[PDB]
RNA sequence: GCAUGUGGUUUAAUUCGAAGCAACGCGAAGAACCUUACCAGGCCUUGACAUGCUAGGGAACCCGGGUGAAAGCCUGGGGUGCC
RNA sequence: CAACCCCCGCCGUUAGUUGCCAGCGGUUCGGCCGGGCACUCUAACGGGACUGCCCGCGAAAGCGGGAGGAAGGAGGGGACGACGUCUGGUCAGCAUGGCCCUUACGGCCUGGGCGACACACGUGCUACAAUGCCCACUACAAAGCGAUGCCACCCGGCAACGGGGAGCUAAUCGCAAAAAGGUGGGCCCAGUUCGGAUUGGGGUCUGCAACCCGACCCCAUGAAGCCGGAAUCGCUAGUAAUCGCGGAUCAG
């Protein structure tokens, strides 16, 4: 239920990265540390490589998983 | 306080948010009062030696 | 209390009837110094008197208070390295005191529903030496006489 | 009803405003 | 005749003028500013001291406090301008005391408490 | 109709300075309002005394901003005379509106 | 009194008896007798055979609930849960989802105490 | 039940102190970055701050671009006072 | 130690843009206007209790009781902590002897963390309900804070909020509704109209940015919990219990 009024956020550093990638097709790997960003429509099937506290963990995305953030698929507390 | 930090916090930040006090004084951090812009404990040291106008110790 | 006896508190008699007896156990109902509140309670249950009994209020109050004032009473004491029970008379300050509080504790354990109820009926069972307002008061008593193997003390 | 934060107090005590407490 | 009756933070702006026998407080009817107000009766005491009900009208005002605290503010000025129409009738009121004011005032909260008495609780001293 | 706010930290500072326009304003004016309270504005700082951690300690500290007024009304070019620099007091400040 | 989905509720007011059902609360039973005309003041068991079915085709036909309800909830924390959203995993281990601390205050979400061994 | 402090366990890090009464909603009267002292990764060295010295070049200053997560690195311009 | 100093209670003087038919004239009957400082008030100074008076006890100090008085024997509350104790705490506030690093034990940044969870204790909050819960109409408070800040009022929206826009530099505008209380009516003793945990879902705002990790609103969900083992805390009067309001810090 969280929310972020009218005009939703992405970081500038990979949208204007990624959708370059879109002019040659398809990549490979993607790395920046915004997780800050909202995932867009715009940027389904990209694999972006997110960073936790040391690591540089990657992210395949779905066209089922749109309205989710970046920092939600990024676990940072190592547990058991 | 770390000079450091002191000069830094000074120093116009790239976002609004990121701009903390610190005692002008003491360059403490963590708990200055606006209106004077001292650390807790600098203000109660001045305020004793009598270098804080108009400021007395209440009582009621 | 090392000083001193102190002196007791003296209150307001009531607006009403004007006995201080009044004021005294509706302090007692009060919760929360909702004062205004506990005043109608006594009030209503007064009136509830007046229709379930042909007798004034104010006597039977008197006379219910009367009924649960224990005479006797016990005090636990450790001469022998031992809790020996020593039964005793009990003080005029004392007795009204123990009774006013009685009487409420055992109302608001009635099954009835509204507070005022409770104690009307409390105010009444009590003046007919039944209920447990003067149960509270004979269990007490016997304990009194029920240990007296120890008013040596 | 502190918890309540749908109701009167529930909103008194959080000291917000909403559907349960107006501005008249 | 006024009199003057302050009592917890609020004042009471008393007038009794020679009338039927009524109370007009802030523009309302006595009984009506003190609905479900049980020791309301309290603030007429004064008067019923002398058996002077009924001969007076009151004009009376307020400011401040409670309503449970202004009744005996009124109280008390009722008195003092009492002695204003029959100074002697200190003689069948003082042994009453209505004459006197106390500092009942609400308490300072220390610090390092929770009230002004009610100190924390420690368990494993 | 000068309209003289009088606003200050000291109570025996404002009260001289106050009474030094109230003399020398019936002196060569008309009808003086004279000067008035108001309410008073606190500023209070509730300090730890320690500076290491004791909560329980504490120190109130608080600063009194008073406010005093006197009206002049029937302003004369001879009572603005006595009034123009003819003040004595530090740490007051004052500031008129007519 | 019956059937909403596959409930009764009965004996009591039809605001109140309403919130029985899954997915109305406070609020839906209010705003589907104001849609109605029913006077909430009368019990369950003193309606009019009419006024009762207006209630059923129109609850029926708006909101999703019971046997619909439990579903959409069930499946749509399976989503989330299926991805490696975070939100998914505090779902997987049964702890606090929203934000919550994990120090001490959860048992609400862990169910019954599990205590074990220390030092001192 | 939840908030909050602490033990303990955990963690790349879970920065630090406080410890019976006289530690534990205690420094912290305000941790999302900041704060922040911790950990990761990228980067910087007379250094973010003081006073100064020896050699070489330039008023200070201002406005771009390239690379970049930012910092930083590279680069380019106009620019030329007081003695 | 007491006293001198502040706040509280009585009263007096000085002061009237707070206050009022207190007494008169008009009203859109709002103290709104005149007009008036009386009262409330506001605040600066000063008076006032000293066991001074009466009875008793007492060698005296003093104690008990009474009276007049607003107040009584230190009238209530503050600030105010001796010589020293604990090798008390604190070099992470600051300062400072000493040793330790100075291409790093320094400095910039990005992201993470301080919020981790099988558990355990401290301080607390919310509740177990009819002396009660809810909705409605209605009444009394203090003390604070306010410039890009407090926001009247109107409009959109269930609403948080948003758009518009007046007043205040603030005893004269605003935060503001105090709440409990009171009048009506609903609940009828249920795990319930008690309780609001948690979870789904949809939104508002702050702010570069609310995943980690923000408050708020709305719909749904509606858990433990029916008064607490041994044990253990606070409080001697306007106190405890209860009820709401304000500020500091601070974008939030
Ligand atoms: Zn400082």
């Amino acid at each position: 239920p969280r929310s972020l009024k009218k005009g939703v956020f992405v970081d500038d550093h990979l949208l204007e990265k990624v959708l370059e990638l879109n002019a040659k097709g398809e990549k490979r790997l993607i790395k920046t540390w915004s997780r800050r960003s909202t995932i867009v429509p715009e940027m389904v099937g990209h694999t972006i490589a997110v960073y936790n506290g040391k690591q540089h963990v990657p992210v395949y995305i779905t066209e089922n998983m749109v309205g989710h953030k970046l920092g939600e698929f990024a676990p940072t507390r190592t547990y058991r | 306080a770390r000079k450091a930090l002191i000069e830094k916090a000074k120093r116009t930040p790239k976002f609004k948010v990121r701009a903390y006090t610190r005692c002008v004084r003491c360059g403490r951090a963590r708990s200055v009062y606006r209106f004077f812009g001292l650390c807790r404990i600098c203000l109660r040291e001045l305020a004793h030696k009598g270098q804080l106008p108009g400021v007395r110790k209440a009582s009621w | 209390a090392r000083r001193r006896r102190a002196e007791v508190r003296q209150l307001q008699p009531d607006l009403v009837y004007g006995d201080v007896l009044v004021t005294a156990f509706i302090n007692k109902i009060m919760r929360d110094g909702k004062k205004n509140l506990a005043a109608r309670i006594f009030y209503d249950a007064c009136k509830i008197i007046q229709e379930k009994t042909g007798q004034e209020p104010l006597k039977v109050f008197k006379q219910a208070v009367e009924n649960v004032k224990p005479r006797m009473e016990v005090r636990s004491r450790r001469v022998g390295g031992a809790n020996y029970q020593v039964p005793m008379e009990v003080s005029p300050r004392r007795q009204q005191s123990l009774a006013l509080r009685w009487l409420v504790q055992a109302a608001n354990q009635r099954p009835e529903r509204r507070a005022a109820v409770r104690i009307a009926h409390e105010l009444m069972d009590a003046a007919e030496g039944k209920g447990g307002a003067v149960k509270k008061k004979e269990d007490v008593e016997r304990m009194a006489e029920a240990n007296r193997a120890y008013a040596h003390y | 009803g502190k918890g309540d934060r749908r109701t009167r107090r529930g909103k008194i005590w959080r000291g917000t405003y909403g559907k349960y407490r107006p501005r008249k | 005749y006024y009199g003057t009756g302050r009592r917890k933070e609020a004042v009471a702006r008393v007038f009794l003028r020679p009338g039927n026998g009524k109370v007009t407080v802030n523009g309302q009817d006595f009984n009506e500013y003190f609905q479900g107000l049980v020791r309301a009766v309290a603030a007429l005491e004064p008067l019923r001291a002398v058996d002077a009900l009924g001969r007076f009208d009151a004009y009376i005002t307020v400011r401040g406090g409670g309503k449970s605290g202004q009744i005996d503010a009124i109280k008390l000025g009722i008195a003092r301008a009492l002695v204003q129409y029959n100074p002697d009738y200190r003689a069948k009121l003082k042994p009453l005391g209505f004459l006197t004011r106390d500092a009942r005032v609400v308490e300072r909260k220390k610090y390092g408490k929770h009230k002004a008495r009610r100190a924390p609780q420690y368990s494993k001293r | 109709k000068i309209r003289i706010k009088l606003r200050g930290f000291d109570h025996k500072t404002l009260d001289a300075s106050a009474q030094k326009i109230v003399e020398a304003a019936r002196r060569s004016g008309a009808q003086v309002s004279g000067p008035i309270p108001l309410p008073t504005r606190v500023r209070r700082f509730t300090v730890i005394r320690g500076p290491f951690k004791h909560k329980d300690s504490r120190e109130h500290f608080e600063l009194r901003t008073h406010n005093r007024l006197v009206d002049i009304i029937n302003p004369n070019r001879k009572t603005i005379e006595q009034l123009m620099t003819l003040d004595l007091p530090t740490g007051v400040e004052i500031e008129i509106k007519t | 009194a019956r059937i909403a989905g596959v409930e009764i509720p009965r004996n009591k007011r039809v605001d109140v008896a309403l919130t029985y059902i899954y997915g109305i609360g406070k609020a839906r039973a209010k705003e589907a007798l104001e849609k109605t005309g029913i006077n909430p003041a009368t019990r369950v068991k003193d309606l009019t055979e009419a006024e009762v079915v207006r209630l059923r085709e129109y609850v029926e036909n708006t909101w999703k609930l019971e046997g619909e309800l439990r579903a959409e909830v069930a499946a749509n924390i399976k989503r989330l849960m299926d991805i490696g959203c975070y939100r998914g995993l505090r779902h997987r281990r049964g702890l606090p989802v929203r934000g919550q601390r994990t120090r001490t205050n959860a048992r609400t979400r862990k169910g019954p105490r599990k205590t074990v061994a220390g030092k001192k």
